[PDB]
C-alpha cells in the first residue's frame, strides 16, 4: 500500500539502551571510581 | 505585538536569505534567537546597532513589552528589594523611570526598602464538586447499556 | 529481611513504625484476567486472519 | 585434539585486541600451534602477530602425510569392505573430519560433518556430530551456525537419549552469556552445578563456578538467593578455595559497601581478560553499582549522603554525581537535595503501582482492538 | 530470438487468464452489489482497490506484448451491454474476442492509438447504469497510460484522459447515483488521478487550479453526505498548500473541516502526519508529538516503506524539542543506514553539552537537511540545548541552590541563570518554583492525589470506548 | 477495565462467527 510519502527509506546488539544512558566516562572504572582514596 | 506564533511560520516563504545575506532580516532573526535561551542582555546591548532605517517606534514597544513582563514576574510573590535590584533587573541608574513604575506600578520606597505585596490566592476548594457530574455520568452507562437494543 | 515493618531516619535518627494493607486481592486478580484477555484477541486475528 | 582447544580462542582475544597484552601468551602459543600440527587457522594470527617463519613448509608436508596416510586408509576401506552406517569406513571419514577441526579449517571439517550426519542411523553418533558443529562454532562465534544446531539439539534428537543433554545445559546459557542474556537464562540452568569432571562437554570446572556465580547476582538479590548460592552446599566448597569470590560475595550480602567495590574493581579487572567479553565489562559494574543502591536506598526514607561519606567509601561529590545520572536515568527511585543534604526517596503503593500497570495493559489491548476492529468490516 | 523469443510464449497466457479473471470476478461481483444488497462497501471493492495500488501496478506497466495487456483494448474497444440483448451480444464477445487474443494478434496500440482505444470504450453504445463499469476500466488503463514513464506527449494524454474520465465523474455527480454511489471508488480514482496529476503541474506550472476544482470538488462532498469523501479530498486539498514552501499554514489553522470521523485505518493515519506538521511549526510542542505518536502506532504495516521512517523522523525534532529520546535506530534497514547517521548524531551532540559539534554537524549534514526540508531546527533547537540540561537537573534534584546551577549548566553566572529557570517555567517545562529570598530553587511536592481523584478520568474513556466497540459490533451484526 | 472489555470481547466473537456464516452460506448457494 504505496501512501506516495515513501520516496527515501554482540556488535551493537543492544547498544543504545547503554549508550543513551552512560557513553565514554572512563569506562574502566578504576581509575577514579576505584581510585578516590589518595583524597583521603 | 507577541504574534510568535505567526512569527515562525512567517518565516517559510524566506529560501535562503536569512543565511547568506540580508541583515535587514538577519537582525529580527538573530533578535528573537536572543528571546530563545535566557538571554535579555544581548537584545539590549544590540540596541545601538541597527544596520538599517531607525527601527526606534517599533523596539519601543518590543521592549516595553519586555520590560512590563519581567515586572509581571517581579509582581509576583517576590517580596522586598532595593532600587538597586531594579537597576540590574530592569535597568537604568536613576532616570525617572523608577517614577514610572512608581505610578503604573507600585513598588513604593519605603526606608530604603522597596515593597511589593503577595499577588497569591486562596485557591478556594471542596473536591467533592463533581458529585452532580459524576452522577451524571453513571447514568449514560446503564442509559447505553439498556434503552438501544 | 522483612522481620519488621518500620523505616529509618538520617537527617533525624528516627525509627518509625507502620502498617500495610492486605486488600491487594482485588487488583491483584484484576490485572491477571488481562493476560487472559490478552490471548483470546491474539487467537481471535489469528482466525480472522485465516479467513476474511 | 578439540577437549582443551578453548583456550586457543581465549589466547586468540588476548593478544589481539590489547596489544600491551603481548608478552607471554605469544611465547606459550607459538609453541603450541607447532604442536598438534596447527596449520590452517592460524594465518589469520600470523597477519596480527609476529611477522612470518619458516617452518610452515615443514608443517606442511608434515599435514599431508598425515592427510594421505589417512587418504590411502579409508579409500581402500570404502572400496574393499562394504559395512557401513557407524562401521569402520564411518570412525575412519570422521577421522578426517576430527584432522580438521584440529588441524585444518572449518571449510573440509563442515562438509565432512554433513556428509557424515546424512549416513547415520544411531542419534548418539548422530549427536555427537552435533556436538562438533557446536563447538567449532562456539570457536568462531558463528552465530548462524549455533541456531540451527541447538534446535537440531533439542527437537530432531533430544526425545530419546538421556543425561548426555546436560552437557548442552552448560551450553545452551554459555551462549547466552555471550549473548546479552546476562540476566536469567544464564543464571537459571548454570544453577545445576553438579557436572565436574573437566572434559571437552564440561569444559572447565573452577572457572564454571565463577561464570555461575558472576551472573547470579542480577537474576534475584532477594528472592532467595541465599538458598542457590549461599545455603548451597557443593557451590560453597569451591568458593572456599577462591578467597576474592567468597569475598565478593559476602560484601554484597552482608552488606558491607566499602569492602565490596574493592572486590568489585578486581573483578572488573579480572573480568577484562575473558573471551566471551564484549558484552561484559561496561554493562556488568554499571548494573551492580545501581544494584547495591536499591537495597541500600531500600529501609530509609531519609538518608543524608554524609552518612554515605565514609560507610560507603568516600567522595562526597562522586555519590553526588553518580546518583544523579541514575535518577535521570529512569531508574533508582528517590530523589537527591542539596543544603539540607538528605536523599529523600518515593516509591508507589498498593494503588499507585496497581493503577499504573493497569493503565499500561489496558491501553495496549484497547490499541490492539482498535486495529481487530477495522479488520473486519472492511 | 532463440534465448528471449523462446521465452516469449510463458509471459502471456496465465496473465491472459488469471489477470483476466480478475477484474471478470470483480465487474462482476460489483454489478452484483450495485443491483440488489445497495449498501455495497463490503465487496471484494476494497481488495481490488488493495491491488490497484500494489498488484495491477506491478503484474503489468508496459502492455505486455503477444496480447495480455495489449488485447486488453481491443477486447474493451466494442462494449454496449446495453438490453438484454445488447448484453448476450456482448457476452458473445467476451467469448469471441478473448479466443482471438489468446490465440493470434488483436489491434496492438502502439502506446499512442491508447486514447482512440478510449473513445470507442466511452462510444459504441456504452451506458450510463454501469456507471462502475465506465469508471473502473476506464481508470485502471490509465496507470499503464501514466507508469509507461517516458512521460513525453503522454504527459499531455494524461491530461486529456483524466478530464475525460472527470466530465464522466462530475456528470455521475449531476446525474444523480441511484443506489451505487461511485465515491467509495471515486474517491482514490480521484486520488489516483491527482497524485500524478499533481506530477505533472510540477513538470509545469502550479497546481492551484487543481485546488480551485478541489474546492469546489469538496463542496459537492459532504454536503450530499460523506462515504470516504471529506476524507480523502481533504488529505490531498492540504498537501499542495504543505508542499508550497509559501506562508500556507494559517489557511490550514483557520480550516475548520477537523471530521473525516472514520478513514478505514489508512487515511487517518497520514492525516495526523499532516496536522502533526502543522502544529509543530506554530511551536505547540505538547500536543504535535502526541499526535505524531500516534500516527506512527496506527499503520505501521507494511515492509520499510519510507514515510513510517518520514513520521518517524520528525517525532524525534519535537522531542529533542522537549527533551526526551528513545531507541531509534533498532529497525535498521538497507535505506535507513542514510537516514540514522545524522539523527542518532545529532541527539548524541544534544544530550552533552557540547555546541562545537552541533554546529559542524549542521554544517556537513546541512544538506541531508534540505533533502528533508527541515532547516528550521538550528533556529529552534539551540533553544533546547541550554533547556535540556535544567530539565535534566530539575528532575533529578529536588531542592537545589542556584549558585550549583551555574557550574552545573556551565553558565558560570547564576544572576542570568535565574532568568533560564524563570523561561523554563514561563514555558512550562519543569513545574518548580523558585525561592528567591537565599537562592532556593526546590522542585514540587510529593506524588499527590493522582491515586485518588484521577484515575476515574481516565476511566470515563475507556468505558465509552469500549461500549461502542460493543454497539459497532452489534450494528453492524447481520446481514443475512 | 473487567465490564467494559469482557463485554466488547463477546460480542467481536459474535461478528466474526456471523462474518463466516454469512459468506460460506453464499459461496455454497451456487
Amino acid at each position: 500500500m504505496s501512501e506516495k510519502k515513501q520516496p527515501v527509506d554482540e556488535d551493537n546488539w543492544d547498544d543504545d539502551n547503554v549508550e543513551d544512558d552512560f557513553s565514554n566516562q572512563l569506562r574502566a572504572e578504576l581509575e577514579k571510581h576505584g581510585y578516590k582514596m589518595e583524597t583521603s | 505585538q507577541n504574534r510568535v506564533a505567526e512569527f515562525h511560520t512567517e518565516l517559510e516563504r524566506l529560501p535562503a536569505k536569512d543565511i547568506q545575506t540580508n541583515v535587514y532580516i538577519k537582525h529580527p532573526v538573530s533578535l528573537e534567537q536572543y528571546l530563545m535561551e535566557g538571554s535579555y542582555n544581548k537584545v539590549f546591548l544590540a540596541k545601538g546597532n541597527i544596520p538599517a532605517e531607525s527601527y526606534t517606534f517599533f523596539i519601543d514597544i518590543l521592549l516595553d513589552t519586555i520590560r512590563d513582563e519581567i515586572a509581571g514576574c517581579i509582581e509576583k510573590a517576590y517580596e522586598k528589594i532595593l532600587f538597586t535590584e531594579a537597576t540590574r533587573i530592569l535597568f537604568f541608574n536613576t532616570p525617572k523611570k523608577m517614577t514610572d513604575y512608581a505610578k503604573k506600578r507600585g513598588w513604593v520606597l519605603g526606608p530604603n526598602n522597596y515593597y511589593s505585596f503577595a499577588s497569591q490566592q486562596q485557591k478556594p476548594e471542596d473536591t467533592t464538586i463533581p458529585s452532580t457530574e459524576l452522577a451524571k455520568q453513571v447514568i449514560e452507562y446503564a442509559r447505553q447499556l439498556e434503552m438501544i437494543v | 529481611d522483612k522481620k519488621f515493618h518500620g523505616i529509618l531516619d538520617q537527617g533525624e535518627g528516627v525509627l518509625i513504625i507502620f502498617d500495610e494493607p492486605p486488600v491487594d486481592k482485588t487488583y491483584e486478580a484484576a490485572l491477571e484476567t488481562i493476560q487472559n484477555m490478552s490471548k483470546v484477541v491474539d487467537s481471535l486475528y489469528n482466525k480472522a486472519k485465516k479467513l476474511t | 585434539p578439540k577437549n582443551p582447544d578453548l583456550r586457543i580462542a581465549q589466547l586468540r582475544f588476548l593478544l589481539s585486541l590489547p596489544e600491551h597484552r603481548g608478552d607471554a601468551a605469544v611465547r606459550d602459543e607459538l609453541m603450541a600451534a607447532v604442536r598438534d600440527n596447527n596449520m590452517a587457522p592460524y594465518y589469520e594470527a600470523l597477519c596480527k602477530s609476529l611477522d612470518w617463519q619458516i617452518d610452515v613448509d615443514l608443517l606442511n608436508k608434515m599435514k599431508k602425510a598425515n592427510e594421505d596416510e589417512l587418504k590411502r586408509l579409508d579409500e581402500e576401506l570404502e572400496d574393499a569392505e562394504k559395512n557401513l552406517g557407524e562401521s569402520e569406513i564411518r570412525d575412519a571419514m570422521m577421522a578426517k573430519a576430527e584432522y580438521l577441526c584440529r588441524i585444518g579449517d572449518k571449510e573440509g571439517a563442515l562438509t565432512a560433518f554433513r556428509k557424515t550426519y546424512d549416513k547415520t542411523v544411531a542419534l548418539g553418533h548422530r549427536l555427537d556430530i552435533v556436538f562438533y558443529l557446536l563447538r567449532i562454532g562456539l570457536f568462531y562465534m558463528d552465530n548462524d551456525l549455533i541456531t540451527r544446531n541447538t534446535e537440531k539439539a533439542k527437537s530432531l534428537i533430544e526425545e530419546g537419549g538421556d543425561w548426555d543433554r546436560r552437557n548442552r545445559l552448560k551450553v545452551y546459557q554459555g551462549l547466552y552469556c555471550v549473548a546479552i542474556r546476562d540476566f536469567k537464562q544464564a543464571a537459571e540452568l548454570f544453577l545445576d552445578t553438579v557436572s565436574t569432571f573437566t572434559s571437552y562437554e564440561l569444559m572447565d570446572y573452577k572457572t564454571f563456578v565463577t561464570y555461575t556465580v558472576y551472573v547470579s547476582m542480577i537474576a534475584l538479590e532477594r528472592p532467595d538467593l541465599r538458598e542457590k548460592v549461599i545455603k548451597g552446599a557443593e557451590i560453597l566448597e569451591v568458593l572456599h578455595s577462591l578467597p576474592a569470590v567468597r569475598q565478593y560475595l559476602f560484601s554484597l550480602y552482608e552488606c558491607r559497601y566499602s569492602v565490596f567495590f574493592q572486590s568489585l574493581a578486581v573483578v572488573e579487572q579480572e573480568m577484562k581478560k575473558d573471551w566471551l567479553f564484549a558484552p561484559h565489562y561496561r554493562y556488568y559494574v554499571r548494573e551492580m553499582r545501581i544494584h547495591a543502591y536499591s537495597q541500600l536506598l531500600e529501609s530509609y526514607r531519609s538518608l543524608t549522603l554524609g552518612y554515605m561519606a565514609e560507610a560507603f567509601g568516600v567522595g562526597v561529590e562522586f555519590i553526588d554525581q553518580e546518583l544523579s545520572r541514575f535518577i535521570a536515568a529512569g531508574r533508582l527511585h528517590c530523589k537527591i537535595d542539596k543544603v539540607n543534604e538528605i536523599v529523600e526517596t518515593n516509591r508507589p503503593d498498593s494503588k499507585n503501582w496497581q493503577y499504573q500497570e493497569t493503565i499500561k495493559k489496558g491501553d495496549l489491548l484497547l490499541n490492539r482492538v482498535q486495529k481487530l476492529s477495522r479488520v473486519i468490516n472492511m | 530470438p532463440p534465448g528471449g523469443g523462446e521465452q516469449e510464449p510463458p509471459p502471456p497466457p496465465a496473465p491472459q487468464d488469471v489477470e483476466m479473471k480478475e477484474e471478470a470476478a470483480t465487474g462482476g461481483g460489483s454489478t452484483g452489489e450495485a443491483d440488489g444488497k445497495t449498501a455495497a462497501a463490503a465487496a471484494e471493492h476494497s481488495q481490488r482497490e488493495l491491488d490497484t495500488v500494489t498488484l495491477e501496478d506491478i503484474k503489468e506497466h508496459v502492455k505486455q506484448l503477444e496480447k495480455a495487456v495489449s488485447g486488453k483494448e481491443p477486447r474493451f474497444v466494442l462494449r454496449a451491454l446495453r438490453m438484454l440483448p445488447s448484453t448476450s451480444r456482448r457476452l458473445n464477445h467476451y467469448v469471441l474476442y478473448k479466443a482471438v487474443q489468446g490465440f493470434f494478434t488483436s489491434n496492438n496500440a502502439t502506446r499512442d492509438f491508447l486514447l482512440p482505444f478510449l473513445e470507442e470504450p466511452m462510444d459504441t453504445e456504452a451506458d450510463l447504469q454501469f456507471r462502475p463499469r465506465t469508471g473502473k476500466a476506464a481508470s485502471t488503463p490509465l496507470l499503464p497510460e501514466v507508469e509507461a514513464y517516458l512521460q513525453l506527449l503522454v504527459v499531455i494524454f494524461m491530461m486529456n484522459s483524466k478530464r475525460y474520465k472527470e466530465a464522466q465523474k462530475i456528470s455521475d455527480d449531476l446525474m444523480q447515483k441511484i443506489s451505487t454511489q461511485n465515491r467509495r471508488a471515486l474517491d482514490l480514482v480521484a486520488a489516483k488521478c491527482y497524485y500524478y496529476h499533481a506530477r505533472v503541474y510540477e513538470f509545469l506550472d502550479k497546481l492551484d487550479v487543481v485546488r480551485s476544482f478541489l474546492h469546489a470538488r469538496l463542496r459537492t462532498a459532504t454536503l450530499r453526505h460523506d462515504a470516504d469523501g471529506q476524507a480523502t479530498l481533504l488529505n490531498l486539498l492540504l498537501r499542495n498548500y504543505l508542499h508550497y514552501s509559501l506562508y500556507d499554514q494559517a489557511e490550514k489553522l483557520v480550516s475548520k473541516s477537523v471530521f473525516p470521523e472514520q478513514a478505514n485505518n489508512n487515511e487517518w493515519a497520514r492525516y495526523l502526519y499532516y496536522t502533526g506538521r502543522i502544529k509543530a511549526i506554530q511551536l505547540e510542542y505538547s500536543e504535535a508529538r502526541r499526535t505524531m505518536t500516534n500516527a506512527l502506532r496506527k499503520a505501521p504495516q507494511h515492509t520499510a516503506v519510507g514515510f513510517k521512517q518520514t513520521v518517524h523522523k520528525l517525532l524525534i525534532v519535537v522531542e529533542l524539542l522537549l527533551g526526551e529520546i528513545p531507541d531509534r535506530l533498532q529497525f535498521r534497514q538497507p535505506s535507513l543506514k542514510r537516514s540514522l547517521m545524522p539523527y542518532f548524531l545529532l541527539t548524541q551532540a544534544v544530550r552533552t553539552g557540547n555546541l562545537a559539534k552541533f554546529n559542524q554537524v549542521l554544517d556537513q549534514f546541512g544538506e541531508k537537511f534540505q533533502a528533508d526540508g527541515t532547516y528550521t531546527l538550528i533556529i529552534r533547537l539551540r533553544h533546547n540545548v541550554i533547556k535540556t540540561g535544567v530539565r535534566m537537573i530539575s528532575l533529578s534534584y529536588s531542592r537545589i541552590s542556584l549558585a550549583d546551577i551555574a557550574q552545573k549548566l556551565q553558565l558560570d553566572s547564576p544572576e542570568d541563570a535565574e532568568f533560564i529557570v524563570a523561561k523554563a517555567i514561563r514555558d512550562g517545562v519543569i513545574e518548580a518554583s523558585i525561592n528567591h529570598e537565599k537562592g532556593y530553587v526546590q522542585s514540587k511536592e510529593m506524588i499527590d492525589i493522582y491515586s485518588t481523584r484521577e484515575p476515574q478520568l481516565a476511566f470515563h474513556q475507556r468505558i465509552s470506548f469500549c461500549l461502542d466497540i460493543h454497539n459497532m459490533s452489534v450494528k453492524a451484526m447481520r446481514f443475512p | 477495565y473487567l465490564a467494559s472489555l469482557i463485554r466488547s470481547v463477546v460480542a467481536l466473537h459474535n461478528l466474526i462467527n456471523n462474518k463466516i456464516a454469512n459468506r460460506d452460506a453464499e459461496k455454497k448457494e451456487g
